[PDB]
C-alpha cells in the first residue's frame, strides 16, 4: 500500500549537527559486530557519506559508528571504512587490523584501504585506526601503509602516564605519522558517563575541516574539536613552563589538547627524524599539491610525444602552480624541464623529466612577546603642568 | 643589425598544432594605461604609468577547427591555453623564434560571411590573462594580472609596489 | 592538418531548399559579453564572462523568395526555423559539413536599391534565439537563451549556475 | 573472444590467428589473485597479444546487481574509438572505458609504490584499469 496526504509522525531525532562538506577522504578501521543491522561484510570497505550510512552499514553501538560520529560532527567528509571482526586475543585483534593478502584473491584489514581508489574515487589522505594505534604492531604497518598512499596516518598513545607515551613516540622517525596523546571523553547522548574515545578520529575530522576553507597548507594547530568534554588525562599548557605537559609532549613530536574541556588541538610537528620535514604542513603540501598537479595532468601520463610535449606541459604545470600561489598555498616557485636528463635514450622508452621547486608557508608557531613594565610614562603623565 | 622579418607562423592550442589552417595571428597589443598629468609648475604632460589595460589577442582560421571551437564561452575562464609560434629568419641565415604563451577566455567566435566561393575566416579572439613572450628562447615579457607579475627582461617590475600592498 | 576552406553553401527554411538564390550567408557572431575587471591587488584586467549578447544572423537572396518573405514580423517570435548548411572540402578529398540550425525572428527585410541592371540583394536578418552548430555531424554548440542551455562540445556549461538559481 | 581466453588453448590459437590477420588479439587473465595472472602471462612472448586482467562489472539495465563481464570487449571497443580521432598511432592506455562500474579485482595505482597492483602487472605486460 501507500499514503496520500500529509503524515505528521512523532519520531526520535534530535541535535541537528551541521558541518561544512569536506573533500579530503580519510580512511578508517575499527572493530564491529556484523549482525543483521550492519549490512556490511567484514573485511570489505564501504563509501560512507553521512551519519545515516555510518548507522546503516555498521552497528549503532559498534566501534566504527562511535568513530564516525567524531568526524561527522566536525566535517561532513568521505569515509573509506573497512571494519574487522572482533577477536579475543589482542595479539590477533591487532593483527586482524593489518591483515594483508591473506584471503584467496582478496584483501583484509587496513590493506583494503588501497581499494578506496578504483572503487570509490576516494583515496584516503588520512589514516586512522581508533584505539588500535597504541600498539607497536599496527602503527608500524600504518607507516607502511601511509608511505604507499602518500597520506598522514593519525595515531594515539595509550591511556598510560605522561612519560610512557613520550617513550612510545621514540619508536618512530616515520615522517608521515601524527600522534595525538590524550584520549577524548565524550557524553554519548544521556548515558551519564564519560566514554574514553581514542581521539584519533577527532584529530582526523579536524584536518578535513581545516582542509576546506583554510586550505591544506594551513596548520591544523589552534583549531577546534567539536563534540567533546574534559578529556581522560588533563594536559595543560602553562606559559614559559619547562615541565608543563603540553610542551613536554611537543618536544617528543606529539599532538595534544590544551584548552578547557578539550576545545582544540595542539599539533604542528610530525613524528619525524628529519628537521626538513618537521612540520605537518610541509609533509601535507608535499603530497596535496602533487595530486592536484596530477589532477589536470591526467592527459600527460600517456600521449604520443610531439616536439612541444616537453614545452606545453611545462607551461601547464606553471599555469597550475600559479593558481596555488594565487590562493596563498605557496610562495614563489620554479618549474622547468631538465636540460641534462632529457636525452634521446629516455624518449625512446618514454621517460621524460621535469623539475618543480616550491616553498611552504611556515606556520606561526611560537610568537614571542618580550615585554617590560617601565616607568617611562610617569613624569609626563601624572603632573600638575 | 641584420634585416629581419616575419616569414612563417604556427599556432598550438593544448599542444594541437595548427599546421594546416591559421592565415593570421595577432599578438595582444601591450599598452600602458597612460594618464596625462599636467600640474602646477609645468606644462606639456608627462604620462605616468597606471598599469596596463586588457589584452585581447585575435587570430583567425578558415576551417571548422573544432579543436579550437570547443573553447568558446566555457565556465572556466583563463583555461584556453595556447602559444603563438613564429620565426624571424633574417638575412644571414639563422632564425630567431618568437613564441608567445596565452592563457585567457575565448570570448569571440566570429564566422565571416559565406559568399559561396571565398574563404571562411573564422575570426577568433581571446581576452588573455597570462602572456609570456620569448625571443630566441630568452625571456622578455611575463604579464600575469592576478597576483601581479609584470616582469620585463626577467626582473619583476611590480616588486617595488607589491611589498607595500602586502600581497 | 589539411588545408580546409569553404566551397559551397545551402539554406533551408522550413525544409525549403534555397538551391537557387542565396549569394551570402552569415552565421551569428558568437561573443562573450566581456566586462573588463581590474580590482585591488592587480592591473591589466581579466575579462570575466557575463554571458553572451544577442545573435543576429544575416543572409541575403536576390529573388523575390516569397518562401522567405512571409516570415517577416510575425506575431510568433522565434518561429522562423532554418538551417545554414555549408561543406568544407579540404585538400585530401572528404568534405566536412557545417550545418547550423537557427530559430528566431526575421527582424529585417532590406531590399537594396534597384539600379535597373544589377542584382537585387534582399538582405535579411534574424535575431536568433536557438543556435545549434554541427561539424561533420558532431555536436559543438547549443545556444538556447530561455531555460539556459549553453552546451559546448555536448556538455552543458550553465549546469553549474542553473541548480543555484533553481530554474 | 570474451570469457574464452583464460584457457591456454584458445589464446595460443588467438595469437596464431592474429599473426595471420596481422592484427592485435585482446586477451584477459584469470579473475583470480594477482600472482595467478602473472603466471598466466608467462606463456606468451608473441608480440601481438594484449591482456586486460580485472573483470569489468556492468550494471545491465536494472538487474540491481553487477555482472562480471570478461573485460576483453571493453578494451577492444577502446581501440576502435582511439583509432578514429586520435589516430592509430596514439597510445590507447589512458583513455576512458564507458558502461562500467567497480571491477572484479580492484586494481589501484599508487605512485612511488613497488608493489601496487597496476605496476606489479605492467612488469608482466598486462593492461589493467
Amino acid at each position: 500500500s501507500f499514503f496520500h496526504g500529509v503524515t505528521v509522525t512523532n519520531v526520535d531525532i534530535g541535535a541537528r549537527t551541521i558541518a561544512l562538506p569536506a573533500s579530503s577522504v580519510i580512511g578508517l578501521c575499527d572493530v564491529f559486530t556484523p549482525g543483521a543491522q550492519a549490512s556490511a561484510k567484514p573485511n570489505v570497505p564501504v563509501l560512507l557519506t553521512s551519519k545515516k550510512d555510518a548507522a546503516a552499514a555498521f552497528g549503532i553501538g559498534s566501534s566504527i559508528y562511535l568513530a564516525c560520529e567524531a568526524i561527522y560532527n566536525r566535517a561532513q567528509a568521505v569515509i573509506v571504512a573497512v571494519g574487522v571482526e572482533t577477536a579475543e586475543t589482542p595479539e590477533a585483534q591487532a593483527s586482524a587490523v593489518i591483515g594483508g593478502i591473506s584471503a584467496a584473491g582478496e584483501r583484509t584489514g587496513l590493506q583494503a584501504l588501497l581499494d578506496g581508489k578504483s572503487r570509490f574515487n576516494a583515496q584516503p589522505r588520512l589514516l586512522v585506526a581508533p584505539g588500535h594505534s597504541a600498539q607497536q604492531a599496527v602503527a608500524t604497518a600504518m607507516d607502511g601503509l601511509a608511505e604507499k598512499l602518500r597520506a598522514i596516518a593519525i595515531l594515539d598513545g595509550p591511556n598510560s602516564t605522561d612519560e610512557a607515551a613520550v617513550a612510545y613516540a621514540k619508536n618512530f622517525g616515520s615522517k608521515r605519522l601524527f600522534m595525538v596523546d590524550p584520549g577524548v571523553q565524550v557524553w554519548d547522548s544521556a548515558t551519564n558517563a564519560a566514554r574514553n574515545a581514542p581521539a584519533s578520529a577527532y584529530a582526523a575530522g579536524l584536518f578535513a575541516w581545516t582542509d576546506a576553507e583554510y586550505g591544506f597548507w594551513s596548520s591544523p594547530s589552534n583549531k577546534e574539536i567539536k563534540g567533546v568534554t574534559g578529556t581522560s588525562r588533563p594536559v595543560e599548557f602553562l606559559d614559559g613552563d619547562e615541565t608543563c605537559r603540553a610542551n613536554l609532549l611537543n618536544n617528543a613530536n606529539i599532538a595534544t589538547i590544551i584548552r578547557d574541556d578539550g576545545y582544540r588541538l595542539w599539533g604542528n610537528r610530525t613524528l619525524s627524524s628529519d628537521s626538513k620535514w618537521a612540520f605537518v604542513t610541509r609533509v601535507r603540501t608535499m603530497d596535496l599539491v602533487m595530486d592536484a598537479i596530477l589532477a589536470g595532468h591526467k592527459w600527460a601520463v600517456d600521449r604520443g610525444i610531439t616536439k612541444t610535449y616537453v614545452k606545453d606541459v611545462t607551461e601547464g604545470l606553471r599555469a597550475f602552480m600559479r593558481d596555488l600561489k594565487n590562493q596563498g598555498a605557496v610562495i614563489n616557485f620554479e618549474v622547468y624541464a631538465d636540460p641534462d636528463l632529457n636525452s634521446a635514450s629516455q624518449l625512446a622508452q618514454g621517460k621524460v623529466y621535469w623539475n618543480i621547486r616550491f616553498t611552504d608557508v611556515p606556520p606561526a608557531e611560537n610568537p614571542n612577546f618580550r615585554v617590560e613594565v617601565t616607568d617611562q610614562w610617569l613624569t609626563e603623565v601624572l603632573d600638575v603642568a | 643589425m641584420i634585416p629581419q622579418t616575419l616569414t612563417n607562423t604556427n599556432l598550438f592550442i593544448d599542444g594541437v598544432s595548427f599546421a594546416g589552417d591559421v592565415p593570421s595571428l595577432t599578438l595582444p597589443k601591450l599598452a600602458v594605461k597612460t594618464e596625462q598629468y599636467r600640474a602646477g609648475g609645468m606644462d606639456a604632460p608627462v604620462s605616468i604609468d597606471m598599469g596596463l589595460e586588457a589584452m585581447e589577442a585575435k587570430f583567425s582560421t578558415n576551417g571548422a577547427r573544432r579543436e579550437a571551437l570547443n573553447f568558446f564561452g566555457l565556465a572556466d575562464q583563463s583555461a584556453f591555453n595556447g602559444v603563438f609560434r613564429g620565426s624571424f629568419k633574417g638575412q644571414k641565415g639563422a632564425s630567431v623564434p618568437v613564441v608567445a604563451t596565452l592563457r585567457g577566455l575565448l570570448k569571440e567566435v566570429d564566422p565571416g560571411d559565406w559568399k559561396a566561393g571565398e574563404k571562411a575566416e573564422f575570426k577568433y579572439a581571446v581576452a588573455v590573462s597570462y602572456y609570456k613572450l620569448e625571443v630566441d628562447g630568452r625571456e622578455v615579457y611575463e604579464i600575469d594580472p592576478v597576483n601581479g607579475v609584470r616582469a620585463i627582461n626577467g626582473v619583476d617590475q611590480l616588486a617595488g609596489m607589491r611589498n607595500d600592498l602586502g600581497l
